[PDB]
RNA sequence: CUUGGCCGUUAAAUGCGGUCUUGCAUGAAUGAUGUAACGAUACAACAGCUGUCUCUAUGAUUGACUCAGUGAAAUUGGAAUAACUGUGCAGAUACAGUUUACCUCUAGUUAGACGAGAAGACCCUAUGCAGCUUUACUGUUACUAAUUAUUGAAUACGAUU
RNA sequence: GACAUGAGUAACAAAAAAGAGUUUAAGGUACCUAAAAGGUAUCUUAGAGUCUCGCCUAAAGCUUAUGGCUACGUCAAGUAACGGCCUCUAAGUUUAUAAUCUGAAGAUUAUGACGAUGAGAAAACUUUGGUACCAACAUUUAAAAGUGAAAAUUGUGCAGGAAGGAUAAACCGUACCUAGAAUCUGAAACAAGUAAGCUAGUAGAGAAUACGAAGGCGUGAAUGAGAUAACAAUCAUAAAGGAACUCGGCAAACUAACUACCGUAACUUAGGGAUAAGGAGAGCUCAUUAGUCUCGAACGAGUAAAAAGGAAGAAGCAUGGAAUAUUGUUGUACGACUGUUUAAUUAAAACAAAGCACUUUGCAAAAAGACGAUAAGUCUAAGUAUUGAGUGUGAUUUCUGCCCGAUGCCGGCUGGUUAACGAAUUUUC
RNA sequence: UCUUACUAUAGUCAGGACUAUAAAGGUCCGAACGGGUUAUCGUUGCAAAGAUAUCCGAAGAACUAUGGUAAGCGAGUGAA
RNA sequence: AUGUAUUAAGGAGAGUAUAACUUAAUUUAUGUUUAUGAUAGAGGUUAUCAACAUAUGAACUCUUAGAGAAAUUACUUAAUAAACGAAGUGAAUUGAAAUAUCUUAUUAACUUCAGGAAAAGAAAUCAAACGAGAUUCUAUGAUUAGUGUGAACGAAAAUAGAGCAGCCUAUUAAAAUAAGUAAAAUGGCUUUAAAGCUGUUUGAAUAUUGUGGGGAACCUUCCUCAAAGGCUAAAUAUAAUACAUGAGUUACAGAGAAAAGUACCGUGAGGGAAAGCUUUGAAAUAGUAGUUUU
C-alpha cells in the first residue's frame, strides 16, 4: 500500500486532509510476459509529442519561476 | 508535535500494536497461535461468462439515435407488474 | 500470592494516600496461615521458614491422614520433626476411651497441654502460656499473634464437681494479653500452647536509612519542618513550636492521654482494664 | 517560562487521553463534542 | 557595652586557636557535652607553587577593520542638537549675557543627554486584594452530652424527703 | 494598516580547513561567420565528480526506534534471516451484569470484558513446589584454546524475590531523516535534548588517553576574499621576587597515573586514619635461563616465542620520553555518616536518616489512624501490643537535673451548675 | 506526554582496588550514566537556563524506558 | 433588525463528469402548457436549446450491535445534536460608599426527565354586602399597598389587548368524590404575622336542614368556595428554512466568518484570523528635475 501525501482541500485553501491510499500488487505468472519498448521521441508524432512537449516546458518553467518567488527570489 | 499531530493517524505512522485494516473483508479465523485459517466460504469467486462469440460491444453507432420508450397513458410504464405479466402469458408461459 | 499494586504505596481504591511513609519495598509473596486449625490429627512440621510480612516465623506442617501442607504461626523451640495436633474440632475417639469417661481436667492436660497444640482455652489448664488465642467460639486466632508474645490464663467460669474435679459453668474464662489487658473470652475459643518465635525481633538494630526503605518505609517529615499551611507546628522563624500542644496533621492530640477508641464502643469483655504509663519515664 | 513538555511524546497516549472514544464513553466527554459540534468544529477530538 | 582580660600566632591581629569569668540575652531529647570517621559546608595557619601582584611584555586563533553578497533590533514629539557664569518646578545644547567654532564623514571612547529597558526598587495612600496567625468579631463542622421516635419489660439499690 | 529612523549598521566566529583540476543540462553575453546554424571563450542558475589536505571516530559512521508539513512503485504463511494482527494475563480501566450504598450526578464489592512496558508450540525445512523456582549476585557448562551471548547447573546474602493461558497460508507495517551539515523536541535551517544494536586496528587493566581503516563531513552564498590597529574572548611563554594581589590564593600554577616496591604519625567507636606523610623504580641494547613453546638430532640451538633477569651497558638537556588522573599538612565551628532540597540567583549549618523516647490501638463483626457532597466501603492488613498510627529528638561515649502553680490532656462525687423535658404558675383578645 | 510520589512490566552500571566471602559493603579510585561545587564567557545569548574548564555521586535511599493512578470549595504530591 | 408563513434530530469521513453528488456519484417514466407560453429547423458530449406538476432506480463509511486508539475490526435489512420546558440542587462578583441580616437572586451553572413545544388549567379562586367567573402571554394598575434599621426589594383586585372551550359519556378511555389527609407544636423555606411548601413528634369533621377551607395576627357572624382523584386545543419559548420591509451595513462596515469555526495557536478544554471587485488614488515616505539659498 503507497500512502499520498497529506493535502489541503483547496490546494492553499481549506482543512487538511489525506487522499485514499493506493494498493499495488505483484502476481508471479507461470507464463513470462514482456512488455513492448517505448516508442522513440521522433516516433511519438501519432499523439501529438510535439505539441505536447512545448506546453510541458512551458509547465516546467512556470512551476520553475515560481520556484524562485518562493525563496524569496527573481530572475535578474 | 505540532501540526502533523492533528492530522487522522494512519498505520504508517505508528508501530505499537496499531492496526487498521482497508475494509478487505474476513476470509478466516485468527488461531491462538498467531496464524490464520482462511475459510473458504467467506472467500469470493469472480463469475465471468465465456465471451467467444459475443458479439455486442460496449458502444452503440451514432447513427442510429437515442429514443426514449414511451408507454402512453401508464403512469408506472416500465415498472407496469401487469405489463410483465400480461407479456409473459404471451412469450413464456410453461416458465 | 503476590503482593502488589498501589496498596503497596500506602493507597485505597481511591488512589489517594491514606497511610502515610509507606511504598518502594522489597518484591513480596503474601503466605497463607491457618489461623483456625480446625482439620483435626497430627501434623508433623517439615520446616520453620521466615515470613517477610510477619514478625514471628512460620512452620510448613504436613497432615499425616491427607498429606496436604499448611502454614501456622511457629513456637518458640519448634524445629523440623515436631508433631503438633489441634484438638479444636473436637477430641479423638482413643483419647475419650483411655479416660474412659466424657472428661478429665488432670489426664487431658497431660496428653494434649503440649507445644504447638491447638485447644480451645477451657481446656488448657490456669497459668499456661498461650500465643494464638481467639475471641469468638469459631474464630480465628486474633491476640499475640507477633513475635515474642503470649497471654496467661488467669481464671475459668468453672465449679467444683463433688470430686476434687472443676467442671465449665459459664461461657468465658479470663486471659491476660501481651498489653497487660485481662479480658474475657469464649469458652470454645481457640489458643495454641507455647510462645511466638523469634523473641528476640525487638531487639534488632538496621543500622541504616536504606534498610528501612527495603521494608516499604518511606521518610517521616516532622510538623516543625512544615509550614503554617501543612500542619499545625508549622511556622516560625528558626526552631519554634508555637506555643501549639503536640496533635497530628488533623487535630488529634499526639500526647498527654488522648484516647482515640470511640467513647461509644465500650468495651463490654474487659475484667481489667490496661495500665496507663500517663507519661512517666520507664527507665 | 515555557519548557519543552512535548519531548518524546507518543501517539498512543494522544489517542488515550484526547480520542474520540475517550469522550463518547463518558458523561464529561459528551459535553466535549457537544460543545466542539455546536461551534462547529470539524476536530472533534485528537 | 567590646577590638572583654591574659596567652600563642603576624615586623604590625577588630581575625584564628587556648584559657578565665558578671552569661545585656548559655543550658540539658525546640536535647547538653567530648572524640574517631565523614564534608565541592564555613573560618584560620604553614610548606610548596605560580603573571594574583611589583609591572607588564611578546606570540597564536576568532572577532573588531576594508572590499563583495545578504540583511535585523531596542529606540525616536519635532530639531539648524557648542563652552562658561547666571537664571529658573530649585542640576540648561535650546532662556540671559559673553566667549568660541569653515562644511561633512571614519575608527575609538562612554562624561552628559536627570541615557534606554524593566511600572524593576523603597515609602505612603485606597473605608482595594490575597495568604497566614490568634484568648479579634460573627459562623459552620469533626467531636461530646441529653432526649421524642424506631422501643416492650422485670428486679434491686441510692437519692431527695 | 502602511511607511520612516537606528542602518546598509549589528549579524551570517561549535576553534574541523580548505586547495587546484574536470564535467552535465538550460539560459545570458562576446567573437568567428553573415546560408540559417554551429563553433570557441566566458558568466548566471541547478547539479555531479577526480587528486591533495584536514575534522569526527564507543561519532559528526552504519543498522533501526519514539517521532515526522521530508517523499509516495516501500513487494514476506513461519524459522534460519519479522514485528503487528491473534491467544494469555500485570498495573489499571469499565454508560457491561448482579447486589449494595447514595440530594441527582454517582460510589462500592463480586464477576465479566478490555487492557503490554511481559508470556506465546514446531522449523533448512516446520504446521509437582528445593522432587522447586527463573528476582539480584557469584560460579560452572556447546570439548583444540580464548572471548562474547543464550539457556541451564550449583551456591551465596537477606531486602526472601509476577500473573495467566497453555504447547497451503488473509489483513497491516517495510520509503527516507537519526541530529557537525537540509527531515525528530526546543516558536526556527537553534553550539541544547532523545531509545536499541553494531561501532577496523595499534596500545593498554579498561568503553581511560593518543593516533584513525572504512564511512561521513569540512552547512541551502545561512557567506566569500583581504588586513592582522586598539580592545575583547580563548590560549602559550617569561628575567628577578614569590600572595607584596585581594573582602578572600578568585583564577592560574605546582602536584598527579602505574608497581603485587619501601615506609607511614597523633588519635580511634579497634573497623580505621592510610593510596596518610615521605621515598624508590620506569624507555632502548645486552650477559644470564628451571620449566613452558619452537627447531634439529638425552643433548644441541633459538626471543623471526611468551616471560624472567642483574650494582651490565649506550645515547641525549631530559628515558612516569607525547596524551590522559589538579598540591600536601594543621587547628576549629556546624552537621555523626551515604543521601535529599527552592526545574531556571541561595546544595547549606536546612530536610531526611539509623538510634532514642513519649502518646495511642484488644481486633465480637469499625483495632486505631486516613479517605468517603456521605455513606456503604477501601488502605491499614489476609497485620494483632516485639502490630499499626501519631509526636519530638536525631548514630555512638559520658549524661539528661528542679517545678503539676498557669495551659492542655487523663481520671474521679448518686456533688454544684444544668438546655431540652418538666411539678407548681400566669396572661391577651 | 512536563514535573513530585507511588505502581506494574523491563532495562543499564568499562576497568581496577580494599574488605570475612567466588558471591554478604547506602566500601574505595575512576569512564559511560546521573548530578550541577567554583570561575569565566554569554545577557536584543547558539540557548526565554547555553558553552568551556573545574568539581560531586557512580551496587544504590541508584539511574533509565514504556504504560497506569492521584490535582484545583475541602488541597493533589511533597527526605518539606 | 423586526415581522409573517412553514417545519420539528444534527454533523463528519472518503469518493466522484469541478454548476450537476454517493462506486448507478448527469436514473427511468407520466400529464399539462409551450410565445396568445411561463413568471414546422440545427443540436445525445459540437450533449443536457423546457418549464410546471406527479411518480421513480441508486444513495458508500463513522457518530450508531459488540469490541477498540471514531470513519477499523467483526457483523448486520443494529440507527435521533444543540437551543427551548419542568422539578431538584444552588453560588459569587456587586450594592449598602466598610460589613454580618439584606441585596446581587427562586439569578448563572449543574443533574434528572420529557415533547415538538413543554408547563399550567375549568376555583376548597378572588371580591365586599355590588359582583366577577379556568390556564397562558403583553401593558397599565405600581419607583403603589406593604416589608426592611438602611440600601433596596415589591404584590393582588381591576382594566386593555392576544387567544377563547369546556368537561368526567373527560373524543380515548381516568373517581364508587378521596385520613396519617386537613391541622397543630417544633426546626426551616416562602412571605407582611395570613395563605402556600416541608423534616420531626402528634392528629379532625361529613354539605346551605350551615359539614369543611378561605376572606393577611386572632375570635365571632355572614359571604364565598368544595382539598386530600383526574382530562383538555389555541395565544407562549427555542431552533431551522422561505419570503416581506429598511432616513439598516457596503469590505478595519455588516457576523467571528463576502471561500470560517477554516488557516493558525495550545498536551488539552479552549482561543481564533487575514482575505471582495475591472473603478478612484489622499497623506506619510523614497529617488530625481526646475527655480532659489547654502
Ligand atoms: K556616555
Ligand atoms: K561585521
Ligand atoms: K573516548
Ligand atoms: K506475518
Ligand atoms: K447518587
Ligand atoms: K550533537
Ligand atoms: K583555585
Ligand atoms: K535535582
Ligand atoms: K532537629
Ligand atoms: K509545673
Ligand atoms: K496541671
Ligand atoms: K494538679
Ligand atoms: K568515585
Ligand atoms: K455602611
Ligand atoms: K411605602
Ligand atoms: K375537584
Ligand atoms: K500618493
Ligand atoms: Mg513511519
Ligand atoms: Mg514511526
Ligand atoms: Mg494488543
Ligand atoms: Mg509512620
Ligand atoms: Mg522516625
Ligand atoms: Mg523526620
Ligand atoms: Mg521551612
Ligand atoms: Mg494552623
Ligand atoms: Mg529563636
Ligand atoms: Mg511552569
Ligand atoms: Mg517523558
Ligand atoms: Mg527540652
Ligand atoms: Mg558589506
Ligand atoms: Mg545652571
Ligand atoms: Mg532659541
Ligand atoms: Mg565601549
Ligand atoms: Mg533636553
Ligand atoms: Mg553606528
Ligand atoms: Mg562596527
Ligand atoms: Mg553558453
Ligand atoms: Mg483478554
Ligand atoms: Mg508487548
Ligand atoms: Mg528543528
Ligand atoms: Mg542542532
Ligand atoms: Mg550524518
Ligand atoms: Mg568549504
Ligand atoms: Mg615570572
Ligand atoms: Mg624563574
Ligand atoms: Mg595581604
Ligand atoms: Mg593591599
Ligand atoms: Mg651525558
Ligand atoms: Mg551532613
Ligand atoms: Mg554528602
Ligand atoms: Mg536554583
Ligand atoms: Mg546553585
Ligand atoms: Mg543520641
Ligand atoms: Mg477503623
Ligand atoms: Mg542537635
Ligand atoms: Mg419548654
Ligand atoms: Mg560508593
Ligand atoms: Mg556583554
Ligand atoms: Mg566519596
Ligand atoms: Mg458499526
Ligand atoms: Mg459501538
Ligand atoms: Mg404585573
Ligand atoms: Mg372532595
Ligand atoms: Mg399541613
Ligand atoms: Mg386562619
Ligand atoms: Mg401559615
Ligand atoms: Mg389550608
Ligand atoms: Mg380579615
Ligand atoms: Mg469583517
Ligand atoms: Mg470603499
Amino acid at each position: 500500500v503507497n500512502q499520498r501525501m497529506h493535502e489541503q482541500r483547496h490546494g492553499d485553501v481549506g482543512n487538511w486532509r489525506r487522499p485514499k491510499s493506493q494498493k499495488m500488487m505483484i502476481a508471479e505468472l507461470a507464463k513470462p510476459f514482456v512488455w513492448p519498448k517505448p516508442p522513440a521521441e521522433d516516433a511519438r508524432e501519432a499523439f501529438d509529442y510535439a505539441m505536447w512537449k512545448k506546453q510541458k516546458t512551458a509547465q516546467e518553467q512556470d512551476t520553475k519561476f515560481q520556484g524562485i518567488r518562493a525563496q524569496g527570489e527573481v530572475v535578474p | 508535535g505540532l501540526k502533523y499531530r492533528k492530522l487522522r493517524l494512519t498505520t504508517k505512522d505508528v508501530n505499537k500494536g496499531f492496526y487498521k485494516g482497508n475494509r478487505t473483508g474476513s476470509m478466516g479465523t485468527h488461531t491462538s497461535y498467531g496464524t490464520y485459517k482462511i475459510d473458504y466460504t467467506k472467500v469470493r469467486t469472480y463469475v465471468c461468462p465465456d465471451l467467444t462469440g459475443f458479439k455486442l460491444t460496449p458502444f452503440v453507432s451514432k447513427t442510429i439515435r437515442p429514443v426514449h420508450d414511451q408507454f402512453p397513458g401508464d403512469k408506472l410504464g416500465p415498472k407496469n407488474p401487469a405489463t410483465y405479466l400480461a407479456r409473459w402469458k404471451s412469450e413464456n408461459g410453461l416458465d | 500470592f503476590p503482593k502488589k499494586g498501589q496498596s503497596k504505596g500506602g493507597r485505597n481504591h481511591s488512589g489517594r494516600v491514606t497511610v502515610r511513609h509507606r511504598g518502594g519495598g522489597h518484591k513480596r509473596r503474601i503466605r497463607m496461615v491457618d489461623f483456625e486449625r480446625w482439620i483435626p490429627g497430627p501434623h508433623t512440621v517439615l520446616r520453620i521458614e521466615y515470613d517477610p510480612g510477619r514478625s514471628a516465623h512460620i512452620a510448613l506442617v504436613k497432615e499425616e491422614a491427607t498429606g496436604r501442607k499448611s502454614y501456622i504461626v511457629a513456637a518458640d523451640g519448634m524445629r523440623a520433626g515436631d508433631v503438633v495436633q489441634s484438638y479444636r474440632s473436637g477430641l479423638p475417639q482413643d483419647l475419650l476411651d483411655s479416660m474412659g469417661g466424657v472428661v478429665d481436667p488432670g489426664i487431658l492436660a497431660a496428653r494434649t497441654c503440649w507445644r504447638g497444640n491447638c485447644l480451645p482455652v477451657s481446656m488448657i489448664p490456669v497459668g499456661t502460656q498461650i500465643y494464638c488465642v481467639g475471641s469468638r467460639p469459631d474464630g480465628k486466632a486474633v491476640f499475640c499473634r507477633s513475635a515474642g508474645t503470649y497471654a496467661t490464663i488467669i481464671s475459668k467460669e468453672e465449679e467444683t464437681r463433688e470430686d476434687g474435679t472443676k467442671v465449665m459453668t459459664g461461657k468465658f474464662v479470663n486471659v491476660r494479653l501481651q498489653s497487660g489487658e485481662i479480658r474475657r473470652v469464649s469458652k470454645d475459643a481457640c489458643a495454641t500452647v507455647g510462645i511466638a518465635s523469634n523473641i528476640m525481633h525487638h531487639y534488632r538494630q538496621l543500622g541504616k536509612a536504606g534498610r528501612s526503605r527495603w521494608l516499604n518505609i518511606r521518610p517521616t517529615v516532622r510538623g516543625l519542618a512544615m509550614n503554617a499551611n501543612d500542619h499545625p507546628h508549622g511556622g516560625g522563624r528558626g526552631k519554634s513550636k508555637g506555643n501549639r500542644h503536640p496533635v497530628s496533621p488533623w487535630g488529634t492530640p499526639a500526647k498527654g492521654g488522648y484516647k482515640t477508641r470511640r467513647k461509644s464502643n465500650v468495651n463490654k469483655w474487659v475484667v481489667t482494664p490496661r495500665v496507663r504509663n500517663m507519661g512517666v519515664r520507664r527507665n | 517560562g515555557p519548557r519543552p513538555t512535548m519531548s518524546g511524546a507518543t501517539r498512543l497516549v494522544q489517542k488515550r487521553r484526547h480520542g474520540f472514544l475517550s469522550r463518547v464513553k463518558t458523561k464529561n466527554g459528551q459535553k466535549t463534542l457537544k460543545r466542539r459540534l455546536a461551534k462547529g468544529r470539524l476536530r472533534l477530538s485528537a
